[PDB]
């Protein structure tokens, strides 16, 4: 039997997936305080907050733990819907993922704060984490790709291309980028197999990759099967869908040396990553093309229905950062964008206004599907959620623009004796204003969380037993 | 939709000239 | 079509997928440029090293990079661009990614130690509009290197070049100290 | 429409965008010439361009600030001070590139804070004149008399109150006899008798008016104790900017 | 929807802008 479809992993990751985005964003909203006002640092004392230490936790915990779930529940969903079969892990290999994945954010939670990171990015945790994520991870692909290997159609959904490949490849990521000779127990008691360059580049190809599959495929996964998901037929494109997704798996894997431009790296690995990364433009925007252009005709849905305004606009915020991004990677570019606020303000507009907000309407789709219910306790809720979170990503990318430009000049500006025009502290006061409405946007994006986990919570209220019948 | 494309159309210049000037002003700063 | 062949598919994600690395990544390994030292250059000293960790655990990477960009306004700023050989012996890699404070490559004796401790104390009270924060338990904790030896033994493995002598012979703000002075220092001096 | 659905879900076969293809294929040539046009070639920069670009952007801006700098290297400090031509434009750029090398330690206003002098100010340790300050800047950079045996908890204390009656007048009475006592014969070799200092040495004259240090009884007592050591770090390997800054420097003061 | 529509053609002018000023530079 076991005809119907296993939604009790999905349920877990799904509100765990609200409750880590509300973790993240509240951690993100304290440490942009933090460098609006250092006194939110503690002073004598590290303790609790401190900058250094809680940003790789709000980094971690926005990711791997936000993203990380979202992307749990809805690959486990949509897979299994989409395939029509139940999931091949079952509790038990797929449950193992959740409580493991659990394991993972938790003992990030304590170990980041305590000091114990191998201070590569989004890399951070200790190698002990790092050999229970590779082991959760490949049991994560097991359930996944058994799934896959059970369906009933003979062909696979363009979405589970996606999901499919961002698995692989964050786990080929990971273990590669994780080698370490370990010294102690743990924290970044371990010491990277690489070093200068060569630490950089597989930092970077780890890194970008890392937003590559994990942010851009895994979530093409989710924007493939949801968008479509409504009461409108047919729009869309599949030959795109090909085209994109193996120009887009193939190209991004090179992208990792526009991190590194103007740097030791070598200048051919550099042009390399700048060549692949403009060329990179077109796949990525096959893919909000495709989204987009599904819509067509059905556009008036767009004011009736918030959970689609956020899929639309999410894909309006990714296609406006896949374009930035290839600018970006633009050595000429790169020379004034790099180390300044600039990159933040790419990374949140692709995070809150991509990654979050196509999570979001992910979520407000599935969790009452999977809690036996027939929709979200309130639409309006969705909307005022909807309002809050676009306001809160422009106010935040708006900031950082000013902040990323006026950083760069000021930093390379020139007097006409040839001296340099500001001192660091300048453009540092500069910044102020910036950081602290970057500090309002994001407040305003976690309200809208707290708004969804309300709504999320009455829902979740109504039903024991939500086994939705024969789904 | 003509609408669609043409609302597309709109605006367009605001943020051209709007960062032209913000570029003018920044190759002023540097 | 490939679409209904589940393994066709993977094998395909997975060799598509890797060109990149293999081309990006691989012959870094091989390339000297990348792998030389600066001449002169010699591995942390022990205390350095834990200082170096120290800068690590921190998070002091999050607002400072250790990377001078090759253009005129950061050499004048800086000092001399970074070059690979620097970095050859960071297991990992401090360049950092972000400078919400300045660049701490080539601060190979900019400035005194003193100055560092008191500032590091409390960035506010040298440079009253930093942003940085306060780091007094530097001051507060003592460090027992038990564990330098090990280090510096996984370091070797790794291809620094510690004697066998170096670790026999191995506060934190001590080290913290130690290691901001030693950054950058190895090109200016050879 | 395609005749197969995953529940719900159908895809219609439908065309790349004709201007989408433009452009991928448009990066893709972009991308070719890229490589041609990089390192495999462009003409300007002969070899194979590299972040040599560098060499390129220091000579220019050489060649177009050289002069200004080797104009004022000829002149003497203490002209390039004095002439708002250079010395004007010594001022404003001296003060320029005072703001981003010097600022952090001698403070923005270059009033200084404990710990560091204030270079506005008419008083000057190492010596006020044009040679003495680039020196200082150029070259760059106290005994510890609670270990000496003699000197002492007592004799620090004593030696403590003497040197604030030398700045001023506190009432210790015991703090005084005994310190003036110690200075004649210690501290005065060094900071000699009436505290007028030796700036051969850069002791600082202890007759001075409140200033930024320590003056208090327990901070003279702290630095007697335990001895200054305080360093002023050489601009020669970091840093002609240092000759404008010492013609900044010594323009501060008047 | 037309606000939409608008802010995401006001980012491609952006973009063409960034452009053609680093074209400049
Ligand atoms: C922190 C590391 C400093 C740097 C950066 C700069 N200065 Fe400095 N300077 C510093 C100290 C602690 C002292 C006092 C040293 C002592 O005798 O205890 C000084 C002294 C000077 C002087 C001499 C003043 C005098 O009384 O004769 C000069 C002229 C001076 N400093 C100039 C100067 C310039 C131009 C700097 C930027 C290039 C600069 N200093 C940086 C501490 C520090
Ligand atoms: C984020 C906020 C940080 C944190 C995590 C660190 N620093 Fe810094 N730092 C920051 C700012 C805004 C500034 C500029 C203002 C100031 O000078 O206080 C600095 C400065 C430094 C410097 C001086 C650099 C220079 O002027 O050449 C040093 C040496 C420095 N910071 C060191 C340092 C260390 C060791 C850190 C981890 C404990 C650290 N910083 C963290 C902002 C931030
Ligand atoms: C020989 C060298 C001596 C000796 C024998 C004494 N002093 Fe000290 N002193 C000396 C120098 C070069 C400096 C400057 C230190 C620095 O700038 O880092 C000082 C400084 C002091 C001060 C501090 C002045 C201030 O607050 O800025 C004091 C109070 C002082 N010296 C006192 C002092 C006393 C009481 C001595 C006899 C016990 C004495 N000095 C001896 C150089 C030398
Ligand atoms: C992926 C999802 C994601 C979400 C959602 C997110 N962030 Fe972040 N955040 C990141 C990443 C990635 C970085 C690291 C950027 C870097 O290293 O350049 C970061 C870094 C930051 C920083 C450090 C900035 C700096 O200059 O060092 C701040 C502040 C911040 N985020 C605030 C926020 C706020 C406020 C929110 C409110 C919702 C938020 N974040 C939500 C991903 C996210
Ligand atoms: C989350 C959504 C997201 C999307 C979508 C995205 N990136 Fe980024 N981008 C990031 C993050 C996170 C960083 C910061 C990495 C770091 O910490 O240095 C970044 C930084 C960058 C930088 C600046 C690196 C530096 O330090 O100067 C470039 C260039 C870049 N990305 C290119 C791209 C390209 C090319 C694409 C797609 C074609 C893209 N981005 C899409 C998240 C994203
Ligand atoms: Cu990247």
């Amino acid at each position: 039997s076991k005809d119907e479809y296993f939604d009790g992993v999905i349920r877990a990751g799904v509100i765990a997936t609200t409750f880590w985005g509300i973790v993240g964003f509240l951690v993100a909203v304290i440490i942009a305080f933090q460098l609006a006002f250092p006194a939110l640092n503690l002073e004598f004392g590290n303790g609790m907050l401190n900058f250094g230490r809680l940003r790789p936790l709000h980094t971690s915990a926005v990711i791997f733990a936000f993203g990380g779930n979202a992307l749990i529940a809805s690959a486990f969903y949509v897979v299994q819907r989409t395939s029509a079969a139940r999931l091949f892990g079952g509790t038990a290999l797929g449950w193992f993922v959740f409580w493991g994945w659990q394991l993972i954010i938790v003992t990030a939670a304590t170990s980041y704060l305590l000091g114990g990171s191998q201070g590569k990015e989004y890399a951070e945790l200790n190698w002990h984490l790092d050999i229970l994520v590779a082991i959760v991870w490949v049991a994560y692909l097991i359930a996944f790709l058994g799934t896959i290997f059970k369906r009933k159609e003979p062909h696979i959904y363009v979405a589970n291309w996606f999901y499919l490949s961002f698995i692989v490849t964050i786990a080929m990521l990971h273990i590669v980028n994780n080698l370490a000779v370990p010294v102690s127990i743990f924290g970044t008691k371990s010491v990277q197999l690489m070093a200068g360059v060569q630490d950089a580049m597989t930092q970077w190809w780890y890194g970008h990759n890392a937003v590559g599959f994990f942010l851009t495929a895994g979530f093409l996964g989710m924007m493939y099967y949801f968008v479509p998901k409504q009461a409108e037929r047919p729009v869309y494109s599949y030959k795109l869908s090909i085209v994109h997704f193996w120009a887009l798996i193939f190209l991004y894997i090179w992208a990792g040396p526009h991190h590194l431009h103007y740097t030791a790296l070598p200048d051919w690995a550099s042009t390399l990553g700048m060549v692949m990364s403009v060329i990179l433009w077109m796949p990525s925007w096959g893919g909000m093309i495709n989204g987009l252009m599904t819509l067509s005709g059905a556009w008036d849905k767009l004011r009736t229905d918030p959970v689609i305004r956020m899929m639309v606009v999410s894909i309006g915020f990714y296609g406006m950062s896949t374009f930035e991004g290839p600018m970006m990677s633009i050595k000429a570019v790169n020379s004034l964008s790099h180390y300044t606020d600039w990159t933040i303000g790419h990374v949140h507009s692709g995070a809150l206004g991509w990654n979050g907000m196509i999570t979001f309407g992910m979520l407000y789709f599935l969790t009452p599907r999977l809690w036996g219910r027939s929709g979200l306790y309130s639409l309006k809720l969705v909307s005022w959620h909807f309002w809050l979170a676009t306001i809160g990503i422009v106010l935040y990318a708006s900031s950082m623009w000013v902040s990323g430009i006026m950083e760069g000049l000021m930093w390379r500006e020139v007097d006409a004796q040839g001296f340099l025009v500001n001192g660091f502290a300048d453009t540092v006061g500069a910044k102020f204003p910036m950081n602290v409405v970057r500090g309002v946007g994001g407040v305003l994006y976690l309200t809208g969380g707290l708004i969804m986990a309300y709504n999320l919570w009455a829902t979740v209220a109504k039903q024991p037993k939500t086994a939705n019948l024969a789904v | 939709m003509l609408v669609k494309t043409h609302i597309t159309k709109i605006g367009v210049t605001l943020f051209a000239v709007a960062l032209f000037y913000g570029f003018i002003y920044m190759l002023s700063n540097s | 079509v490939l679409e209904k062949n589940a393994t066709l598919l993977l094998i395909f994600a997975f060799l598509v997928v890797t060109i990149g690395g293999i081309v990006e990544i691989a012959p870094l390994f091989y390339l000297e440029n990348t792998i030389e030292k600066v001449e002169g250059m010699r591995p942390y000293t022990p205390l350095e090293l834990t200082g170096r960790d120290i800068y690590i655990r921190e998070g002091c990477y999050v607002c400072h990079s250790q990377m001078i960009r090759p253009m005129r306004d950061e050499v004048e700023r800086y000092g001399h661009y970074s070059l690979a050989a620097e970095s050859m012996y960071d297991h990992p890699f401090q360049w950092g990614s972000k400078r919400t404070g300045p660049d701490l490559a080539r601060v190979g004796g900019r400035y005194s130690d003193a100055w560092h401790v008191e500032h590091l104390s409390n960035p506010q009270s040298v440079v009253p509009e930093s942003v940085m924060p306060s780091y007094s338990y530097l001051a507060n904790v003592p460090l027992d290197s038990t564990w330098i030896e090990d280090r510096v033994s996984t370091d070797a493995l790794v291809g620094v070049p510690y004697s066998a002598e170096m670790i026999a012979a191995a506060t934190e703000m001590d080290a913290l100290v130690a290691y901001l002075q030693v950054l950058g220092t190895m090109v200016d001096f050879s | 429409t395609t005749g197969h659905s995953w529940d719900g879900i159908e895809e219609l076969n439908t065309p790349l965008p004709r201007w989408w293809l433009w452009t991928f294929y448009a990066t893709i040539v972009w991308g070719v010439a890229y490589s041609i046009a990089m390192p495999a070639a462009t003409p300007g920069i002969l070899g194979s361009s590299t972040r040599a670009d560098v060499e390129k952007d220091i000579a220019k801006f050489a060649e177009m600030n050289k002069a200004v700098e080797d104009k004022l290297v000829a002149t003497d400090l203490t002209a390039i001070a004095a002439d708002p031509e250079l010395v004007t434009y010594t001022r404003n750029a001296g003060a320029a590139v005072f703001r981003t090398w010097c600022a952090q330690c001698h403070g923005a206003g270059a009033g200084g804070n404990t710990g560091f002098p204030s270079l506005l100010d008419g008083d000057w340790l190492h010596g006020g004149s044009i040679e003495t300050i680039y020196t200082n800047i150029k070259h760059g950079i106290m005994p510890a008399h609670l270990t000496d045996e003699l000197l002492e908890p007592a004799q620090i204390d004593d030696v403590v109150q003497y040197v604030l009656k030398i700045s001023g007048q506190p009432a210790d009475e015991a703090r005084a006899t005994a310190g003036q006592q110690v200075f004649a014969d210690n501290c005065v070799s060094c900071h000699g008798e009436d505290a007028k200092g030796m700036v051969e040495m850069g002791a600082p004259n202890l007759t001075d008016g409140i200033w930024l240090y320590g003056g208090d009884a327990n901070t003279i007592t702290t630095t007697i104790q335990l001895g200054r050591g305080g360093v002023m770090p050489s601009w020669s390997w970091a840093a002609a900017q240092i000759r404008a800054v010492a013609s900044y420097v010594h323009s501060l003061g008047g | 929807l037309l606000m939409f529509v608008a802010f995401f053609g006001l980012i491609i002018a952006v973009n063409v802008t960034m452009a053609v000023q680093a074209v400049k530079t």
